[PDB]
RNA sequence: GGAUAGUGGCCUACCAUGGUUUCAACGGGUAACGGGGAAUAAGGGUUCGAUUCCGGAGAGGGAGCCUGAGAAACGGCUACCACAUCCAAGGAAGGCAGCAGGCGCGCAAAUUACCCAAUCCUAAUUCAGGGAGGUAGUGACAAUAAAUAACGAUACAGGGCCCAUUCGGGUCUUGUAAUUGGAAUGAGUACAAUGUAAAUACCUUAACGAGGAACAAUUGGAGGGCAAGUCUGGUGCCAGCAGCCGCGGUAAUUCCAGCUCCAAUAGCGUAUAUUAAAGUUGUUGCAGUUAAAAAGCUCGUAGUUGAACUUUGGGCCCGGUUGGCCGGUCGGAUUUCCAACGGGGCCUUUCCUUCUGGCUAACCUUGAGUCCUUGUGGCUCUUGGCGAACCAGGACUUUUACUUUGAAAAAAUUAGAGUGUUCAAAGCAGGCGUAUUGCUCGAAUAUAUUAGCAUGGAAUAAUAGAAUAGGACGUUUGGUUCUAUUUUGUUGGUUUCUAGGACCAUCGUAAUGAUUAAUAGGGACGGUCGGGGGCAUCAGUAUUCAAUUGUCAGAGGUGAAAUUCUUGGAUUUAUUGAAGACUAACUACUGCGAAAGCAUUUGCCAAGGACGUUUUCAUUAAUCAAGAACGAAAGUUAGGGGAUCGAAGAUGAUCAGAUACCGUCGUAGUCUUAACCAUAAACUAUGCCGACUAGGGAUCGGGUGGUGUUUUUUUAAUGACCCACUCGGCACCUUACGAGAAAUCAAAGUCUUUGGGUUCUGGGGGGAGUAUGGUCGCAAGGCUGAAACUUAAAGGAAUUG
RNA sequence: GAAUUUGGACAAACUUGGUCAUUUAGAGGAACUAAAAGUCGUAACAAGGUUUCCGUAGGUGAACCUGCGGAAGGAUCAU
RNA sequence: UCUAAGGGUCGGGUACGAUCAACUUAGAACUGGUACGGACAAGGGGAAUCUGACUGUCUAAUUAAAACAUAGCAUUGCGAUGGUCAGAAAGUGAUGUUGACGCAAU
RNA sequence: CUCUUAAGGUAGCCAAAUGCCUCGUCAUCUAAUUAGUGACGCGCAUGAAUGGAUUAACGAGAUUCCCACUGUCCCUAUCUA
């Protein structure tokens, strides 16, 4: 009879089987309590702030070959040292040593993105202004 | 949560039977697998049959045969013995010649 | 199916459609019951009696020939045994097996068989206790097994 | 252990039908089965049958015609609440205009349209088309 | 029983030993007060529910308390704790989870604004007070409508229409034009009014307010997915883009720019969370021979599931909802007609609860019947029958699950009737006048699973009632108990009958009471069946060693060499002995066992299958978390045994290296005793029980029959054969009727025409069957068993090459 | 009828340990993961040149090798 | 200063009355400058490392230990015309009133 | 790759009661540590019954730290025989 029970008074056994067998998706723990809050860099949050420890040049994965220009951002709440990408061409030139920044997820719900190994957070804002604005030269980096 | 992996493919037998070592190379092997041949030859060859018959005391004589059952290890069977390898259809057939 | 063994047998005894009859049969209703009672006195089971009468004499089946089954007929005249026949037989088997095991040591299969038999016995006990032909809070056990054979 | 005699009977019927026959020795009968066959016979899906009798079991030999696409059973026999039968008809039947979800109520064993007309419900047994 | 406002282990004195629990208690976690509901939904569902109605509240954390009908209040006290306010250092005052406001956290969120005009509430109270509330400002959280340009004529080319009169003019329209003109606006300012509590806005409104350099639209993209460049300049695996696949290494349809174009448009991206997609959670509805998955095997409690069988039917009436002549009415309906659909009665052995009954009601009631087409289509009366139609009561009427119908099912929200919000989201309004001191329709309707309640139904599914009858009726007949309103003369005492309470007694009536015996299960019995198991006991050969040997130079060993042992007779034949070793050949798509696994003889000890069976039992059963027996080989523990083969080891070769393959020895082991051990490619990597579907032979084990053949003692009996048949197996051959991704499959079939019962396991690969914690084990290890982090494929079948 | 005491329950609070949960430092050790071109060999996939693999025990710079039993996912469906 | 609970023997016209003894244990009041095992008697405890396992033994007059010993393991020789040892020899002796699961030596 | 032995220290373990150099270097205990403890280990000169390693229990053994407690000490005073 196709494995599972088809008793009229079973129900219990069915629901318990589901409760057992539901555990096969990382997203299932997110809905109960949150893996984000116990482990993980971003504490159940979309974006996260931090301070730039150092500028980095990451070797891209094959078949690609380049140096990707990233930063070790130590966060403010948790204090975890996390790698982070710098979007657009140049833009590593705008950021300095020990500046407040704002990070966001790279796109793929955690995890890597394309040829970049390890890094999973794109930089959005630096010293209270967007990278995009700095790049296009609409607004400038406030020194004071 | 919970997540892992793998397994594989198939053939038929019976239960268990004891092995009989390879007559050539001393590898162990059961008897559903086996690969066996009956060595049933005369002591004398085709060349020797006359030279003997001539020198034979007793009229009619005898000329018996050395009988023995030889068991191979599949590996060794293909090394020499009549087994070789057959097509997709021919490997279903069981007739000897 | 079989409860324990792997076999799938249907060796059984097909009663005919005839409930009344046999028509060819002679005799009276008192004679057969008397015969039953005789072999009960002699000290045999409903089964064995049923065999012996049927094969050697004329009783085709107890319900057809009389208007009752053999067990009931035994019960009526105060000759029904202390416990059910089949269960008793099983117990007897089990005791014997245990005895056999006692003399041996390295044997395994017979132990397994014993265990199987014990299971069966337990199941039977559950049944009889449920319908209340044995006493409630009555139980078979290994220690007082050979005492129960009497 | 046959968990449902009716089930197995229906299965046998369907097997025979698929094989393309006109007869079935089905076993070991029930009043329910008989009623089922009264419904089916009523709506043309089986030719006139003969319940044979050996005291203990009672077998049947249904002379089925060939109109039958598929008869089948729904175990466990669920409880149905009039508003629900639509969903069943939507689910398991081929079409709206034909096919009969047969079922048991306190009135009796019958097709779903009859139950609608009567305006009662109870359990579900199976389906025929 | 105090205390309470009243109940109760609320609280204890005394006494008891309970209460709860695999139907998941108790404990732990919660980024949990809850619901009404929100997101999204074919149906089923999945996620979220902080955000003006209840004991738990809670007023920084607790604990205590007066006042009062009401408080364990906190815009009230009391203390302690943590922090913190001001001093003329003696001492005083505090609590913001009501508005204003914002340190660190941040991913994230506003004026120390004006007013009781609404809306309400409180006060002795229309008159005061209310940061409750309203009003704005802040406001791209969300929603609604929504400008950013329109239009001629001219310069060209078309296309449809009117006179259907020729080439005559046209109402016109579809485009393109460094062809050129008048027109129409809102943003915006704003006399003014309106608006409001008073202002700002908006709805009106004079006045000024388009010609592009203006009153200027962005945000993404342009290889595919996925709408749009085989354009230009730069760049040279550099910089960069790229959710995914991939672009870039000297010609970039992807980068950095231009140009052009395509979407969406005052918004568009981007991040994380979720829903659909997702049948990648699977009840409906998945997968498990390999793609990820069936526990080694069997037992076994819980749970789930579980053969049939018990008024079926056959009649006779009654009235409904439907079909249609008749439209005898003027595309409205009536009443008698053939059938359907389910109803309601009464009869066919059918209390289909009632017992005491009044109305005894519908009536053997009929006192002389009539304004009827005789054929029974039907308004019409007269003194007096059967208890539910109305209530009065009581006697006892398996116990539910299921389902019909009903209320009870707060509002906003949801679906949704109406309606000028200038349309629309919305809102609940409004419409109409004889706009003379008036008239009037609305603010419906539906939804509310489960449980609780009443209420029919009685099929299906459970469950009791008569089997050493303390069993139902009862006109029987003693009796033993207990009760009793009225009356005897009244309130009371004992009494007689009297009516009923139960209990017991022998007689009295009923066909006096026991459903089958499931190609379900168990059990006995029958002669057979087997390399099934145990306990011994017998044989066999070889292998090695020894003695006797008979003999004579090379014997072992490989691909070839070497180690090696060799007249201190070696290898080698024959005669014996000793020790363990394993059951050859026969031995097979042969046999048993639950498996692991078991082959010499013989005996003893129980056990088991199939079969036979007009034997008995009578649903006893199918699978099964927990728990439990067995469980190869290798290991471990202490004895034995210790011949061959042989982890380690030594070695001689090999080779660039060889501690590997090839050789010559060789300790643990291989064997066994008693213990452990629990894994295996424990493999038919195919759960078990049940049913049903295709043919064909062959075989193991019973059984049936045949004037069959064969074998003795021609003949009898069996055995062995042959033939035909049938049961239960180890299996096979041929198709695919079907199934499948195929390979292949008689079961992997009867599954999108998706449900016979049940257990177990899997949800991309790795990380990892690791870590930790439990648990078993002497140990080796075993069972149970994650995480961070990483990655686009791993993989499975086939197809070529 | 105020201070003020006797007893009592209700008891915050601190001192002490016992805990159950959640985090977090740490010399050093041992893993895993990724990262265009790092050394050593070449262990599987063709009979990968000794057929693979499974269990278990030992050995070895490293793949691995060896034993005993098993399987075939074999290089054989076969007298 | 009380209460309770632990028992012995005698009794039945063929349920329990009378009495006799101890000490133990508990519970309650009531009470004192909160003292009460009142003097007397009578354990400091933990976290670790080193070392030998342990109880035991010894330098009687400086060393009590980590030294010796031990159980357990391993080894060796020995079948009595024997092994290990004694004796000046001896018709001598210890192991030995022993026998390889024993004796001797490590 | 090489000289070289009878073989070249294996499993373990350590500045250990075994390590000169040494107060080894790193961590921990403290205000501060040639003490102790955990680590590291080409160990002058560890190491397998000349027994190696681990240990529950025991210790008039050797060692360090902590709680408790003290005239040991600051800082000496007093009383009795």
């Amino acid at each position: 009879g196709k494995g599972k029970p088809r008793g009229l008074n079973s129900a219990r056994k069915l629901r318990v089987h589901r409760r057992n067998n539901r555990w096969a998706e990382n997203n299932y723990k997110k809905r109960l309590l949150g893996t984000a809050f116990k482990s993980s860099p971003f504490g159940g949050s979309s974006h996260a702030k931090g301070i730039v420890l150092e500028k980095l040049g990451i070797e891209s994965k094959q078949p690609n070959s380049a140096i990707r220009k990233c930063v070790r951002v130590q966060l403010i709440k948790n204090g975890k040292k996390v790698t982070a990408f710098v979007p657009n061409d140049g833009c590593l030139n705008f950021v300095d040593e020990n500046d407040e920044v704002l990070l966001a997820g790279f796109g793929r719900k955690g995890k890597a993105k394309g040829d970049i190994p390890g890094v999973r957070f794109k930089v959005v804002k630096v010293s209270g202004v967007s990278l995009l604005a700095l790049w296009k030269e609409k607004k400038e980096k406030p020194r004071s | 949560p919970k997540k892992r992996a793998s397994n594989g493919r198939n053939k038929k037998g019976r239960g268990h039977v004891k092995p009989v070592r390879c007559v050539n190379c001393s590898k162990s092997i059961p008897k559903d697998k086996a690969i066996k041949r009956m060595a049933i030859r005369n002591i004398v060859e085709a060349a020797a049959v006359r030279d003997l018959s001539e020198a034979s005391v007793y009229p009619e004589y005898a000329l018996p045969k050395t009988y023995n059952k030889l068991h191979y290890c599949v590996s060794c069977a293909i090394h020499a013995r009549i087994v070789r390898v057959r097509s997709r259809e021919d490997r279903k057939n069981r007739a000897p010649p | 199916g079989r409860m324990h063994s792997a076999g799938k047998g249907i060796s059984s005894s097909a009663i005919p459609y005839s409930r009344n009859a046999p028509a060819w049969f002679k005799l009276s209703s008192e004679s057969v019951i008397e015969q039953i009672v005789k072999y009960a006195r002699k000290g045999l089971t409903p089964s064995q009696i049923g065999v012996l009468l049927r094969d050697a004499h004329g009783v085709t089946q107890a319900r057809v020939i009389t208007g009752n089954k053999i067990m009931r007929i035994l019960k009526s005249n105060g000759l029904a045994p202390e416990i059910p026949e089949d269960l008793y037989y099983l117990i007897k088997k089990a005791v014997s097996v245990r005895k056999h095991l006692e003399r041996n040591r390295k044997d395994k299969d017979a132990k397994f068989r014993l265990i199987l038999i014990e299971s069966r016995i337990h199941r039977l006990a559950r049944y009889y206790r449920t319908v209340a032909v044995l006493p409630p809070n009555w139980k078979y056990e290994s220690a007082t097994a050979s005492a129960l054979v009497n | 252990t046959r968990s449902s005699v009716l089930a197995d009977a229906l299965n046998a019927i369907n097997n025979a039908e698929k094989t393309g026959k006109r007869q079935v020795l089905i076993r070991p009968s029930s009043k329910v089965i008989i009623k089922f066959l009264q419904v089916m016979q009523k709506h043309g899906y089986i030719g006139e049958f003969e319940y044979i009798d050996d005291h203990r079991s009672g077998k049947i030999v249904v002379q089925l015609n060939g109109r039958l696409n598929k008869c089948g059973v729904i175990s466990p026999r669920f409880n149905v609440k009039i508003g629900d039968i639509e969903k069943w008809t939507a689910n398991l039947l081929p079409a709206r205009q034909f096919g009969y979800v047969i079922l048991t109520t306190s009135a009796g064993i019958m097709d779903h349209e009859e139950a609608r007309r009567k305006h009662v419900s109870g359990k579900i047994l199976g389906f025929v088309y």
